[PDB]
This record gives C-alpha cells, sequence and structure tokens, in this order.
C-alpha cells in the first residue's frame, strides 16, 4: 500500500480540491461524517493510499492546505468536508494573494514554507509505504504559483527517489481579468518543467468555450467550473483507487506516458460532459461513448487533435458493458485513424475497464492524452505574453522584490523551447 | 538420488508457478495434504516425482522451490490461496517497490539491493536437497522484475554453479494484452545479456495462446486464468519426461544435447495436441495417428512462426497414456513421407520418440476437456527467426526518435549499449541466416 501525500495551496486549488475530495468520497461512499457507508468491499481493500486510518478505526483522508490570506478554512468549509481535513494543518498566512510572483516565492510565505516543509516531512513517514507527491492548484498569479513551485523545489529536493504530479490550471483572458498573470505562469512554469514530469493542463479557457457557448450557461460561476473539473480530475485517479489492468504506480505511469524527460503535458478529455443538472439523462452506447471521446469541443485543452497527432494515449472506462470487446472498437480506432496517431511509437493505446461507475452517471470514462495539440495552447500563452513583454507594464513589483529581465527573457526562451520541441517532434 | 529446483521472478512467473505446481501435485496423486500415494511415507517417494517434491517428518512432499517479485501483490495474494501449507511460510519472497516496467529498475535499484537474500535462500535450499541437477526458470520479457532480477539472478547463479544447466521459461509477449511500450526494450535489454549464462529456454507466445484459447477453447475475453492454465498445462506436457520415467529427454544435459546444436541459439518451439475446449460432450473421437500428424500444423505451435518455410534441425515427441509403439511407428511412417518438411544435410534427423504411462489429468474444476491421448513436439526449428526479427524491428522502430531512453538511462545505463545489443541481435538474425 504505497500511500500518496496530497499537497495543495492556493484559492483555486482549495476551491477545486474541496470538491474534487468531495466527489471522490462520494463514490467511495464514506460518509460525510468520516465513516464507511459504502455499500461494497470492493472500496477499503487498499484504499489507504487515500485515507489513512485513525486510533477509533475511522479514516482520515491526508491532504495539507495552505494559503498567504488569512482565512481558508472559513472558506474550506463552504462545502461538506470542512472539519473532515484533520483540525491542526491549515497553516494561514496573513496577507493574501495579489497577483505577484515571489512575494510568496522569495521573501514572505517562504518563511512559512519552512515549517510547512517539516509539517509535511512529519507527515509522510507514518504510512507503511510511500508512492510520491501530487498537487492540485492553477498556474494563476497571487500566491497560487509561487508557493506551489516553490514547494515543488523543496519536495524534489528531499524526495528524489519519488514522483511528482501538477493538476494546475492555465489561465486565460476570456473568463477572467488582472491581466499581469502570463507573467506568473510563463515564469513558473518555465522552472516547473524543470521540476516535474507529470502534468495535466487543464484548459480555463476550453472550459469556459464548452460550459458557456454549448453547455447552455449565461455566467460561468466558479461552483460551475468546479464541478467539471471535480468530474474530470476525480475519475482521472480511479485506476489508482481501484484494482484493475492497468494499475500503473505513478513511476509506471510516466514510464509508460512520458518520452522525454520534458514533453510532459497531457491534456485530458471526458466523453459525457454534464451541467448540473439533478435528472442524469438518457443512456449512451459505448461506441458514442468512445466517439464524444476524441470528441474536440469535449478536450479539457485548447486544441482540436485531429489537428495534431498523439504520441502515448491511456483510458479508463467505467460502468457495465463488453469488457471483451472494447478492443474492436480500439483497432478500429487505430486502423481508420492511423494518422492521428504517430508511427515513432507504436501500440499507443493503452485501454482498462473499471467495473465501477462513477455517481450520478452509469456509462462514463476519464480520458489522457498525451499529443503535439498543446503546441496550440502554449503559442497562445506565449504570444498572450510576449505582445505585452514590449511595453514592460508593471514588472515594477517583480523587479523590486528579486526578480530581474533576463530571468523574463531566458523564460521566454525556454517556452520557445518547448514549443520548438513540439513543433519538430509532430514535424 | 537426484532433484532440481525451479525458480519463480515476477507476477506472471509466480503465478504460472502457482498454476503448475497446483496441477503437478493433483497429477501424481499427491493432495493438498500430500498423505502418502503407496510409500515409505518418510524420506520415501523413490519414483521420478521425488526429483520436484520432498516428504518432511509428515511425509508431505514439501516442493523445494520459491516465489519472488518486488511487491506484496500476487505472492501475498496466492501465499494466502489454495497452497497455503503446501509451501513454508516466509519461504516466499515479497519485495517492496515495483519495477514498472522499467529493466534498469529490476537491474540496479531496487533487484540489486535485494538480490542476497534471494541467493542466501536457494543456497540454502541447495543445501538441503542433495541431488541437484539445474534449474527451471518461470519469467518474462516484458516485466522489470521478470527480466533485469531474472538475468541478475541467472549471471549470480552462474558465477557460483559454473556447472549445472538451466531451462527458462519466458513469456513472449503480445500487444493485445500489452501492459507498456517499453515491453521491446525491456525485451531486448535481458535477452542480450541471457546466452552468456542462459542454456535452453522455452519462451511462450500471449498471441499464440490467445488465439488457441479462443479459436479452439470457446473463450473471447480471456483473463490470466485461461491463459495461464492453458500455458500451465503444456509445461506439464513438455515436462513429463522429467516427472515419470526413463525415456527420451529425461536429463536436462539430455535435454540439451537432444536440442541444442550450438550453444548460443537454444530456442526451440513446442506444442501440445490437444486443445479441445470443454464440457462440450462429444463432435469426434480421439485417435494417436490423428493428433500426431495434426502436430505438424502451425495451430498449436507455442511461438507464431512459418516452420514449414524453414530448414528444421531436430524433432522429439512424448505421449500419455494408451501406449502401443507399433501404430506409433506406423504414423511415424505416414507422416514421415516428405510433404514439404526438411531437415539438416550433415546429420541424422531422426524423429526420436519416448512414450508414457498415464493419461493426462486435467484441473479439477477447469475448462479443459478430459483425454487421454497427446503427443509434444518439441522442434528445434529455425523459424523462430521470424518472431525474433519482429520484436527486433518493434524495438528499431523507436530509437530514431529516441523515446523512453532517458528512462532507462538514469539509473546507470548507456545510450550507446542499445546499439551494441541490437547489433548483437542482427548478427543472431544473420546466425539464423546462416543455416541455408
Ligand atoms: C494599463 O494599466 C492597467 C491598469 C489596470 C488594469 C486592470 C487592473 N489590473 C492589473 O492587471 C494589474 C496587475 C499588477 C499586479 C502586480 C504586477 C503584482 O505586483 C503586485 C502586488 C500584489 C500584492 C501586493 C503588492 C504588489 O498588481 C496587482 O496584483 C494588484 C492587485 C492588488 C493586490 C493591488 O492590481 C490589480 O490587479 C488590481 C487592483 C485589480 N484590477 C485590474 O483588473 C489593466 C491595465 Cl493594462
Ligand atoms: N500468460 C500470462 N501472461 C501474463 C500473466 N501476467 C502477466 N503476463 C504478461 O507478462 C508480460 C509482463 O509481465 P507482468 O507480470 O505484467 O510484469 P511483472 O513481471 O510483474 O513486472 P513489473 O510490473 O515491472 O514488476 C505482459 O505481456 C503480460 O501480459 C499471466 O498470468 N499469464
Ligand atoms: N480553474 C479555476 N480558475 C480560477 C478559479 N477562480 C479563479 N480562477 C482564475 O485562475 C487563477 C486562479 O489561481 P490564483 O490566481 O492562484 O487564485 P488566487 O489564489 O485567488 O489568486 C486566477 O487567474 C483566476 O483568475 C477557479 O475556481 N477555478
Amino acid at each position: 500500500m504505497r500511500e500518496i501525500v496530497h499537497i495543495q495551496a492556493g484559492q483555486c486549488g482549495n476551491q477545486i480540491g474541496a470538491k474534487f475530495w468531495e466527489v471522490i468520497s462520494d463514490e467511495h461512499g464514506i460518509d460525510p461524517s468520516g465513516n464507511y457507508v459504502g455499500d461494497s468491499d470492493l472500496q477499503l481493500e487498499r484504499i489507504s493510499v487515500y485515507y489513512n486510518e485513525a486510533s477509533s478505526h475511522k479514516y482520515v483522508p491526508r491532504a495539507i492546505l495552505v494559503d498567504l490570506e488569512p482565512g481558508t478554512m472559513d472558506s474550506v468549509r463552504s462545502g461538506a468536508f470542512g472539519h473532515l481535513f484533520r483540525p491542526d494543518n491549515f497553516i494561514f498566512g496573513q496577507s493574501g494573494a495579489g497577483n505577484n510572483w515571489a512575494k510568496g516565492h522569495y521573501t514572505e510565505g517562504a518563511e512559512l514554507v519552512d515549517s510547512v516543509l517539516d509539517v509535511v516531512r512529519k507527515e509522510c513517514e507514518n504510512c507503511d509505504c510511500l508512492q510520491g507527491f501530487q498537487l492540485t492548484h492553477s498556474l494563476g498569479g497571487g500566491t497560487g504559483s509561487g508557493m506551489g513551485t516553490l514547494l515543488i523545489s523543496k519536495v524534489r529536493e528531499e524526495y528524489p527517489d519519488r514522483i511528482m504530479n501538477t493538476f494546475s490550471v492555465v489561465p486565460s483572458p476570456k473568463v477572467s481579468d488582472t491581466v499581469v498573470e502570463p507573467y506568473n505562469a510563463t515564469l513558473s512554469i518555465h522552472q516547473l518543467v524543470e521540476n516535474t514530469d507529470e502534468t495535466y493542463c487543464i484548459d480555463n479557457e476550453a472550459l469556459y468555450d464548452i460550459c458557456f457557448r454549448t453547455l447552455k450557461l449565461a455566467t460561468p460561476t466558479y461552483g460551475d467550473l468546479n464541478h467539471l473539473v471535480s468530474a474530470t480530475m476525480s475519475g482521472v485517479t480511479t485506476s489508482l483507487r481501484f484494482p484493475g489492468q492497468l494499475n500503473a504506480d505513478l513511476r509506471k505511469l510516466a514510464v509508460n506516458m512520458v518520452p522525454f524527460p520534458r514533453l510532459h503535458f497531457f491534456m485530458p478529455g471526458f466523453a459525457p460532459l454534464t451541467a448540473r443538472g439533478s435528472q442524469q439523462y438518457r443512456a449512451l452506447t459505448v461506441p458514442e461513448l468512445t466517439q464524444q471521446m476524441f470528441d474536440a469541443k469535449n478536450m479539457m485543452a485548447a486544441c482540436d487533435p485531429r489537428h495534431g497527432r498523439y504520441l502515448t494515449v491511456a483510458t479508463v472506462f467505467r460502468g457495465r458493458m463488453s469488457m471483451k470487446e472494447v478492443d474492436e472498437q480500439m483497432l478500429a480506432i487505430q486502423s481508420k485513424n492511423s494518422s492521428y496517431f504517430v508511427e515513432w511509437i507504436p501500440n499507443n493505446v493503452k485501454v482498462a475497464v473499471c467495473d465501477i461507475p462513477p455517481r450520478g452517471l452509469k456509462m462514463s470514462s476519464t480520458f489522457i492524452g498525451n499529443s503535439t495539440a498543446i503546441q496550440e495552447l502554449f503559442k497562445r500563452i506565449s504570444e498572450q505574453f510576449t505582445a505585452m513583454f514590449r511595453r514592460k507594464a508593471f514588472l515594477h513589483w517583480y523587479t523590486g522584490e528579486g526578480m530581474d529581465e533576463m530571468e523574463f527573457t531566458e523564460a521566454e526562451s525556454n517556452m520557445n523551447d518547448l514549443v520548438s520541441e513540439y513543433q519538430q517532434y509532430q514535424d | 538420488m537426484r532433484e532440481c529446483i525451479s525458480i519463480h521472478v515476477g507476477q506472471a512467473g509466480v503465478q504460472i508457478g502457482n498454476a503448475c505446481w497446483e496441477l503437478y501435485c493433483l497429477e501424481h496423486g499427491i493432495q493438498p495434504d500430500g498423505q502418502m500415494p503407496s510409500d515409505k511415507t518418510i524420506g520415501g517417494g523413490d519414483d521420478s516425482f521425488n526429483t520436484f517434491f520432498s516428504e518432511t517428518g509428515a511425509g508431505k512432499h514439501v516442493p523445494r522451490a520459491v516465489f519472488v517479485d518486488l511487491e506484496p501483490t500476487v505472492i501475498d495474494e496466492v501465499r494466502t490461496g489454495t497452497y497455503r501449507q503446501l509451501f513454508h511460510p516466509e519461504q516466499l519472497i515479497t519485495g517492496k517497490e515495483d519495477a514498472a516496467n522499467n529493466y534498469a529498475r529490476g537491474h540496479y535499484t531496487i533487484g540489486k539491493e535485494i538480490i542476497d537474500l534471494v541467493l542466501d535462500r536457494i543456497r540454502k535450499l541447495a543445501d538441503q536437497c542433495t541431488g541437484l541437477q539445474g534449474f527451471l526458470v518461470f519469467h518474462s520479457f516484458g516485466g522489470g522484475t521478470g527480466s533485469g532480477f531474472t538475468s541478475l539472478l541467472m549471471e549470480r547463479l552462474s558465477v557460483d554453479y559454473g556447472k549445472k544447466s538451466k531451462l527458462e521459461f519466458s513469456i513472449y509477449p503480445a500487444p493485445q494484452v500489452s501492459t507498456a511500450v517499453v515491453e521491446p526494450y525491456n525485451s531486448i535489454l535481458t535477452t542480450h545479456t541471457t546466452l552468456e549464462h542462459s542454456d535452453c529456454a522455452f519462451m511462450v507466445d500471449n498471441e499464440a495462446i490467445y488465439d488457441i484459447c479462443r479459436r479452439n477453447l470457446d473463450i473471447e475475453r480471456p483473463t490470466y486464468t485461461n491463459l495461464n492454465r492453458l500455458i500451465s498445462q503444456i509445461v506439464s506436457s513438455i515436462t513429463a519426461s522429467l516427472r515419470f520415467d526413463g525415456a527420451l529427454n529425461v536429463d536436462l544435459t539430455e535435454f540439451q544435447t537432444n536440442l541444442v546444436p550450438y550453444p548460443r541459439i537454444h530456442f526451440p518451439l513446442a506444442t501440445y495436441a490437444p486443445v479441445i475446449s470443454a464440457e462440450k460432450a462429444y463432435h469426434e473421437q480421439l485417435s494417436v495417428a490423428e493428433i500426431t500428424n495434426a502436430c505438424f500444423e502451425p495451430a498449436n505451435q507455442m511461438v507464431k512462426c512459418d516452420p514449414r518455410h524453414g530448414k528444421y534441425m531436430a524433432c522429439c515427441l512424448l505421449y500419455r497414456g494408451d501406449v502401443v509403439p507399433k501404430d506409433v511407428n506406423a504414423a511415424i511412417a505416414t507422416i514421415k513421407t516428405k510433404r514439404s518438411i526438411q531437415f539438416v544435410d550433415w546429420c541424422p534427423t531422426g524423429f526420436k520418440v519416448g512414450i508414457n504411462y498415464q493419461p493426462p489429468t486435467v484441473v479439477p474444476g477447469g475448462d479443459l476437456a478430459k483425454v487421454q491421448r497427446a503427443v509434444c513436439m518439441l522442434s528445434n526449428t529455425t523459424a523462430i527467426a521470424e518472431a525474433w526479427a519482429r520484436l527486433d524491428h518493434k524495438f528499431d522502430l523507436m530509437y530514431a526518435k529516441r523515446a523512453f531512453v532517458h528512462w532507462y538511462v538514469g539509473e546507470g545505463m548507456e545510450e550507446g549499449e542499445f546499439s551494441e545489443a541490437r547489433e548483437d541481435m542482427a548478427a543472431l538474425e544473420k546466425d539464423y541466416e546462416e543455416v541455408g
């Protein structure tokens, strides 16, 4: 039972992670009090990886929540699992998360992260075995990225023989405002690349473009985003939570998935996307499910995979259907869409099936891809930063608290390097 | 007296070990208690089956063998299974970290930090026995454990026991049940470091077994249960010679001599006719000549290859029950009539034969249909070129893009080393091409 320590920080990170944890607990059926009220014994067979044990035999999920605005538990209790997290490790800041990198990444907050690292180190050893670390946040500026990549650097320092993972969200100038973020993102990911190899780029722009246009919305609120993300990035780890064919561990997930030590930006999707409606819907069929699988609109990234090629694909079906027939349409897709995949990497279709269905849904399937497609999103975020770097806007605070211009230029150089790598490996 | 030791490395290896060992215990009249067949009940036996099992004070016939893996996922999963007391508790090792399809992980990261315990246990087991002949290896190409740990372990064995032979039961991997795309990499990385220590290897093909379990065994979704049971049956059909009686292919040295001309080339094909599915009562009957002549068909050849397009080197068989040599020789003569088979131009190539006096034993609660006739061809046909070259081709496709190289590099391999291994096996393909 290789346990996982969950790291989590930031206003958006906590918002997404609360609903994610609620979804996973509900699917596993443990009561919001913290006791097993599930409906079978296939739940607690090895699930200690996410849920530890208390003295009174009640379970206890392990996940750290930190920030720099003092009120987090005041906002963490906004759902249904406030006291559920152990009530001694809600380390809180003092100021807030203005969109200022290095205001958490160099001087203040960095003072707090030493104690944070001490606490997480103390937290880790109690388990029987360690799997690694995985982190949920957004690349959003304002203590959201600083603390994130900072703690990434120190955890990678302390445990080189484990695996990182980021559930970060790329900001976008369609849903949001306070436009200094391109700096924050394109600078933090600049060392996220060297510091981590396991990433999911849930494009907020794509989430809006699919949630407001063709999902019957008028003003997408933050809970609206939280529904879709707490669906997809909660179903992404069912393979970890549930035994099955592709039980691959973090290290093994990587070795099956990441060819090169940098080209590791997975772009996920989820075929039965659903806005918040209590009624489930009419039923869907397996070929329809696996066809909405590659729905370009369905993609949680900013591209249509038809416009590019894949490298290493996974898939996790869920429900009760034809177990052994899924290979038929897997090979059908392979045969009719050879151009979509690449010849450099044969048999890039690792597939598996999980018996359990999700909450409020019978037939569904979480998806993971790895394609050249995210070159489009990176070109977007690179132009949406370079077209404004010429005016040197707002770099006063950054240049005052400990950055410099050469750092900005070298970050742009690194990201042009990544887009070049994607381009050439597409060529 | 004589004896032998079977090693078990990897999840697949230990699953097949459980299946095979349970079948063997069933076959000899032994029971999950092993009360007594007809013998002294303490240090008894005296037939050939003693070479696998040895009686304790209770006459239990403990199988002096071990199971090894780097994660307590499957080892424990069967340690509290049917044969809990058949094997010795604290005689099944459990690793901690899975090799995770990484050959270097089993070669220089975690297996290297535990191999000492495995060596101590196997050496103690050898001290317990008195008549060791060699070793039986159950591993797989694809897995990091069953390749890296396998290679390193057998290297240690060849270092300390430099005389005895050894036989490898590996599993040639298939895309249809593939759980990695680093699988050719691990396969090459281990096999390029086997010939120097390996003596003979019986590799089984997943796609071939899958096609057997479907096209004739009436399955559509075969799990590891179906494939594993079928391969356990075929492995029993191979080793029955060592299990019972003096006949063709009794000893491991005899195995290799009857089979292996040249030390580098020691990959022999294998077949086993009865694949008749299940409780489907009777559509036809059985016949010695029928199964013998149908053996040459590419139906049941353990590994997918085209033998009729390649020159042979030897031919051995084996039969279960319903013994009468005369019609056996008549069947040999009938199939002898040179339809398209060929042989070696510089040595006699007779169809060596050794018969056994026991019909096949089928699992008491499984798919296979009870039969009483059987054949088992251990042909040393050169046509395994095709399969090896296919794997090599799948390998060198992904080397122009330097794919996945860093993952192995990070633990102590070398980038250009892979080119050396690829040239080694290109030369081995040339070696197959030499025979013409
Ligand atoms: C043309 O000039 C413009 C002027 C305004 C606008 C719109 C205007 N803003 C920006 O894009 C400016 C971004 C900078 C950023 C700088 C680069 C980071 O170090 C800052 C910092 C943070 C905390 C403490 C100390 C320093 O500051 C801020 O974080 C503050 C927020 C609060 C905390 C003052 O600023 C806003 O965002 C304001 C208050 C919210 N509103 C807006 O949407 C657009 C343009 Cl283009
Ligand atoms: N016939 C058969 N093949 C199996 C079985 N288990 C695994 N395989 C195949 O063996 C290959 C790899 O072996 P695995 O057991 O998956 O790997 P492993 O030895 O556990 O290696 P690690 O996962 O790296 O520790 C794949 O082609 C699997 O499909 C089994 O019970 N029977
Ligand atoms: N995906 C997602 N993005 C959000 C949410 N709320 C705000 N955002 C945007 O994504 C980024 C959130 O990260 P961050 O800036 O660290 O949030 P902060 O801690 O409130 O400053 C910001 O640029 C926001 O504009 C949310 O609930 N989900």
